[PDB]
């Protein structure tokens, strides 16, 4: 709907926060009471009391199954490391992008893409996923309808993955329907109520499977660490500027999932 | 008595779009009319097809 | 405008023909069977088939003569063989100079124990034998293939011949006696032109079989196995004539969660090659007639047949989809047996099918007939080799007809079929899950129909696509539709009219008019409507000004067929026949010569008018004529009298006047905007008259 203001007239909480940490933090902190020391610390800056979760991840890989957040404001700290930086770029651009997605079912239909804002999503314990496409009349390309071995590779021994293939021609896909889910999701564009501290080093983190665009957002942010209550601090300490980096939610067509909102 | 040669496939309906409209300065006027002045059929349509 | 309807019925008529075509090739053997016992009726031929060497197939009287039949392979020279005949041991000499077509020779013992000799010279390469029993006299085919004639004989007891066989045979009328021939002199029939495909027990009475869209989409898991025939030819087993593909069966079950499923499914196989091994001419080789193997122009089709809620709503079927997945079949090792020396063994051999088209089909297994579903696979070749060993058989790809079961007993295909189904729901409820008068109720529904509605639809023609876009139809039937209309419009009192009028019009290129022409060819009324008669087929000529009667009728049957629902796709042809011919007897035509009208009508009214004031006028036939060959016709919907009424009763201007008598459409709808009686009187009366 059309809005109508002017531009000579002088014109001028009660949400969620959830932090996200990894279980190291908690092994190496060593004590129990530091969560009410946070809330306390919140509620000095200005925060209701009893208006902070806490939300625990065992791995990187665990976190990475539904990773559907339930906060207004949400900050995740993620951690840094060399040997894994495709499922933290897949995971950062699950989190910070919405997505609506589709059933699916290998052993029965075939799939194809048209549009580039159409990809594949796989998630659950692991992921086998094996794909080749086809022709016009249903000839495999270096591949045999029902061999699963000459089935070129593309996801082994992955517990979250995003595929995405070459637009306009129908593929066959081969997983075991008993440990891991797909679903067909198309990016219907930016999710703003999240945002990725990477607690590390340089960031690789790409948000996009083109290669000529490299965004990087107000939205990722990176810092250095050798104790953890540093970054916790750091991130208590300021709120304002990332919250006022985020928004509320602009989805036009939501989901169903659980939500806190007190 | 060989086995069968992997089907080609056809350049993406995109490339097609985008290829048909940025054909656009490429035309005529008054022999673009004069060609619609003259009717067609499904034997003038693929002279050239 | 609307009535090109009809110009383009009659057009592309044509075209059926092609179809007629088509389908008198599709214009049907009833077999094969089990070899049984049986009493085959007169006015029947026995189209017999064997492949294995042994007695054929014996008439018994135990009265009158005794007939036997023995086949005899090509490659044996003049040596003494042994048969079976009537369970009695008979030597009979055997002497062929053909390679590769086998002979039939026929046995006749004069009694039930009588002497016995060897005649009836028969050679085919089909191996295809005929017998009747027909007027008093028995048939049976004599002759040297292709083109052969009927040895006639004259034996007591006819209709009580009962004539056992030992191989796979049809049974024919005499209609057929054409395709007869064609199904004998000229090959193996395909089988899937039999009605019976498998060899199971035989019947003699097999039948090939407001709504609501019904959609069920289940899932399939068919398994299915291929079959061999193998016979082995004359002399000490030293060669083979004839290993091919044959039709099989297979019966199994599965679970569809939670159901045992009991799936019935046969397999056939079209359009094989066969690969020729020929082996040296001395009489002791190893040397192989044909090898039937499948390639990329071979196809193979499965019938499937399973109970289910689905499966219960497909006789009549809406719309009909396959998304199968492929599936690889690889052969196994087939070992001659060759009694001297190492035996040849055949390996290798591997394709993929592919689905690319469905149907419905027939299947029976003891006597319960089936609707089945039938699923046409397209193959293609592979990767894996396929050589013939101890021989120069090399480098050569498809799958042979030896050893396709490759120890597994069954070849599985998993896919999901949508089919759609209507099923007669005389209301919202009670739904159905298993599975004239006409005349009288198109003619009373023709009394509500609105006005200006149905002039603008008149104003809009009417295509091929149009007629039938508003009406449902089953894909099995809507297939042919257009064909059937048109082959009936065809055969239409309008066509002879036409054909009459060209034949005529060109026989004149060798009365009441002017000069001789064809067209001019109570006395004055009765020459008056000889000539409108004439002129209504002007309406084909496109020489008309405005609408015309034709649009009228198309609108109205349009509008109709609409709105009935008591009418089935084979009736449809009748009533557009009966409608385009019948509707509107009563026509009226004016032409227009110097501000001077005439007007002539069909059923005896004429009159002359001019434009200025109505004034009437005198009537002059010959002008009439003389004009009316080649000038603009305008159908006469506003004749003189509502033209006449509405000029006295109503003041209308000039322009409205002039445009009446061109029948324009505009000044026309605003006159049945302004609701005046005497129109509406006029288009009720008009609409009145159509009727059957």
């Amino acid at each position: 709907l059309p809005i109508t203001g002017s531009m000579d007239i002088a014109y001028a909480l009660t949400s969620t926060l959830c932090l996200y940490y990894p279980t190291e933090a908690a092994t190496e902190i060593n004590d129990n009471s530091w969560k009410d020391t946070l809330s306390q610390l919140f509620l000095t800056k200005g925060w209701p009391t009893g208006s902070v979760y806490f939300k625990e991840y065992t791995n990187i890989a665990s976190f990475s199954v539904d990773p559907q957040l339930y906060c207004d404001y949400n900050v995740v700290l993620m951690k840094y490391d060399a040997t894994l930086q495709l499922d933290m770029s897949e995971l950062a651009d699950l989190i910070l992008n919405e997505w609506l997605c589709n059933p699916m079912d290998i052993t029965l239909y075939y799939y194809q893409q048209t549009d580039e804002a159409n990809k594949w999503i796989s998630m659950g314990s692991s992921c086998t996923i094996k794909v080749c496409p086809l022709n016009t009349q249903t000839l495999g390309i270096g591949c045999l309808t029902t061999d699963a071995t000459t089935f070129e590779e593309v996801a082994t021994a992955e517990k979250l993955v995003i595929t995405d293939v070459v637009d306009g021609v129908n593929h066959k896909l081969d997983v075991t329907t008993a440990t891991c889910t797909i679903r067909n999701c198309k990016k219907l564009g930016p999710r703003e109520n999240v945002a990725v501290i990477q607690v590390g080093g340089s960031d690789i983190l790409d948000i996009t499977a083109d290669p000529t665009t490299a965004p990087q957002t107000e939205r990722m942010m990176r810092i250095n660490w050798k104790k953890w209550w540093q970054v916790f601090y750091t991130v208590v300490d300021y709120v304002d500027q990332i919250i006022q980096v985020m928004s509320k939610r602009s989805r036009s067509l939501n989901s169903a999932a659980f939500y806190y909102r007190v | 008595n060989s086995v069968t040669v992997r089907q080609d496939l056809e350049r993406q309906l995109g490339e097609l779009r985008e290829e048909f409209n940025a054909l656009s300065q490429e035309i005529a006027m008054s022999q673009l009319i004069d060609l619609a002045l003259l009717p067609l059929d499904m034997f003038s349509m693929f002279s050239g097809i | 405008m609307a009535s090109l309807i009809y110009r383009q019925l009659l057009t592309n008529s044509y075209t059926v023909d092609l179809s007629d075509e088509i389908q008198e090739i599709g214009s049907l053997l009833d077999g094969p069977y089990q070899p049984t016992t049986f009493n085959p009726p007169v006015d029947y031929w026995m189209l017999l088939a064997p492949t294995t060497p042994g007695v054929i197939v014996e008439g018994t009287n135990n009265t009158d003569r005794w007939l036997a039949t023995i086949l005899i392979e090509p490659n044996v020279q003049s040596e003494n063989r042994t048969y079976t005949i009537f369970g009695i041991q008979e030597q009979l000499t055997v002497s062929n100079t053909s390679q590769d077509q086998w002979k039939f020779i026929d046995v006749v013992k004069t009694t039930a124990n009588g002497s016995i000799g060897q005649y009836g010279p028969l050679l085919s390469s089909p191996k295809l034998y005929a017998v009747m029993k027909h007027n008093e006299k028995l048939y049976t085919y004599e002759g040297q293939t292709p083109n052969a004639t009927t040895a006639h004989y004259s034996t007591t007891n006819y209709d009580s011949v009962n004539m056992t066989a030992f191989c796979d045979f049809y049974i024919i009328p005499r209609s057929e006696e054409s395709k007869c021939t064609e199904y004998i002199n000229n090959g193996l029939p395909p089988i899937q032109n039999t009605r019976n495909v498998v060899p199971l027990s035989l019947t003699a009475r097999d039948v090939i079989h407001l709504w609501k869209e019904m959609q069920y989409n289940r899932d399939i898991t068919i398994r299915f196995k291929f079959a061999n025939t193998i016979i082995k030819s004359g002399g000490l087993g030293y060669k083979w004539s004839e290993i091919s593909f044959k039709p099989a069966n297979y019966q199994y079950t599965y679970t569809r969660d939670g159901e045992e499923v009991t799936a019935h499914t046969t397999c056939s196989v079209n359009g094989m090659n066969d690969f020729s091994f020929n082996g040296g001419y001395l009489p002791t080789d190893f040397v192989v007639s044909k090898f039937e193997v499948i390639k990329e122009n071979s196809y193979v089709y499965i019938d499937y047949w399973d109970d289910s809620q689905a499966f219960r709503n497909v006789v009549y079927v809406r719309s009909l989809a396959a998304n199968l997945n492929s599936v690889m079949c690889t052969g196994g090792s087939y070992n001659f047996s060759l009694p001297v020396g190492q035996w040849p063994v055949l390996t290798g051999g591997a394709v993929s099918l592919h689905s690319a088209g469905v149907t419905l089909s027939t299947q029976f297994t003891d006597f319960v007939s089936l609707n089945s579903l039938r699923f046409r696979f397209r193959l293609a070749v592979e990767e894996p080799h396929f050589k013939l060993t101890r021989t120069r058989l090399d480098r050569l790809y498809g799958l042979p007809a030896a050893d396709p079961n490759n120890g597994k007993e069954y070849y599985e295909i998993a896919g999901r079929f949508s089919l759609i189904s209507l099923v007669p729901s005389n209301d919202d409820y009670q739904t159905p899950i298993a599975n004239g008068e006409l005349r009288e109720e198109f003619n009373a529904l023709s009394q509500e129909i609105a006005m200006s509605q149905l002039i603008d639809l008149a104003l809009l023609p009417l295509d091929m696509f149009s007629m039938f876009s508003g009406i449902k139809s089953t894909i099995d039937a809507a297939k042919s539709m257009a064909t059937n209309v048109m082959k009936k419009f065809k055969k239409s009192g309008l066509a002879n009219s036409v054909s009459t009028l060209t034949d005529s019009l060109s026989d004149a290129a060798s009365s009441i008019g002017s000069s001789a022409s064809a067209w001019t060819d109570s006395s004055v009324s009765t020459q008056t409507s000889t000539i409108s008669r004439r002129l209504r087929l002007k309406e084909m000529a496109t020489q008309t000004e405005g609408m015309n009667f034709d649009d009228i009728s198309a609108a109205v049957l349009k509008t109709k067929i609409d709105k009935s629902t008591q009418i089935s796709p084979n009736t449809i042809p009748d009533i557009v026949t009966e409608a385009s011919e019948k509707f509107i007897p009563n026509r009226a035509y004016r032409v227009i010569n110097n501000d001077d009208v005439f007007e002539a009508g069909i059923d005896g009214k004429f009159f002359a008018y001019k434009v200025d004031t109505f004034e009437e006028i005198p009537f002059d036939v010959q002008k009439f004529a003389d004009l009316v060959t080649d000038s603009p016709v305008i159908s006469a919907i506003i004749d003189f009298k509502t033209l006449k009424n509405l000029n006295d009763n109503y003041g209308i201007s000039r322009q409205q006047a002039f445009n009446l008598l061109r029948s324009d459409p505009r000044v026309l709808r605003e006159f049945i905007n302004q609701d005046n009686p005497i129109i509406r009187n006029r288009i009720e009366q008009l609409i009145m008259q159509c009727r059957l």
